């Protein structure tokens, strides 16, 4: 702010002001609020809580069976070298 | 909607209205919790004639 003498800035907005209204009042709000609809315990989703496999491992079962059977052919006898 | 419908003609119109409960997609002020089975909502539509 600058004040300049001799033209000085009025020393106030004075008493000639026009009170325009008495509408100043905010009427307090008084209220009762009830949000009470029956609630049912459940919601349907496509899927909740699953941690789906991105790849599975290979998996398997097992079997064996049979017996011990055989047809054989042997090497001929040979002269013994030494000993 | 056709700008004009001439004598003897039939015009076809399409109109959409969004009836809001929630203020917007991100501001849920005004939304309605409807999970109370026996107690239904009502959306009354009064059409032109």
């Amino acid at each position: 702010a600058l004040i300049n003498p001799q033209f000085p800035y009025a020393g106030p907005v004075p008493i000639p002001g026009p009170a325009p209204t008495e509408t100043m009042p905010l009427l307090n709000y008084r209220v009762e609020g009830r949000i009470a609809g029956i609630q049912q315990a459940r919601q349907f989703m496509p899927f909740l809580q699953g941690p789906h496999r991105a790849v599975a491992e290979q998996t398997y079962h097992a079997i064996g069976t049979g017996i011990q059977m055989g047809q054989t052919f042997n090497q001929p006898l040979i002269n013994t070298q030494e000993g | 909607a056709p700008a004009t419908i001439a004598a003897g003609a039939t015009g076809e119109l399409t109109m959409y209205y969004w009836v809001p409960l929630a203020y917007s997609e991100t501001d849920l002020t005004g939304a309605v919790l409807a999970n109370v089975p026996q107690s239904k909502q009502r959306l009354k539509l009064e059409f032109a004639n």
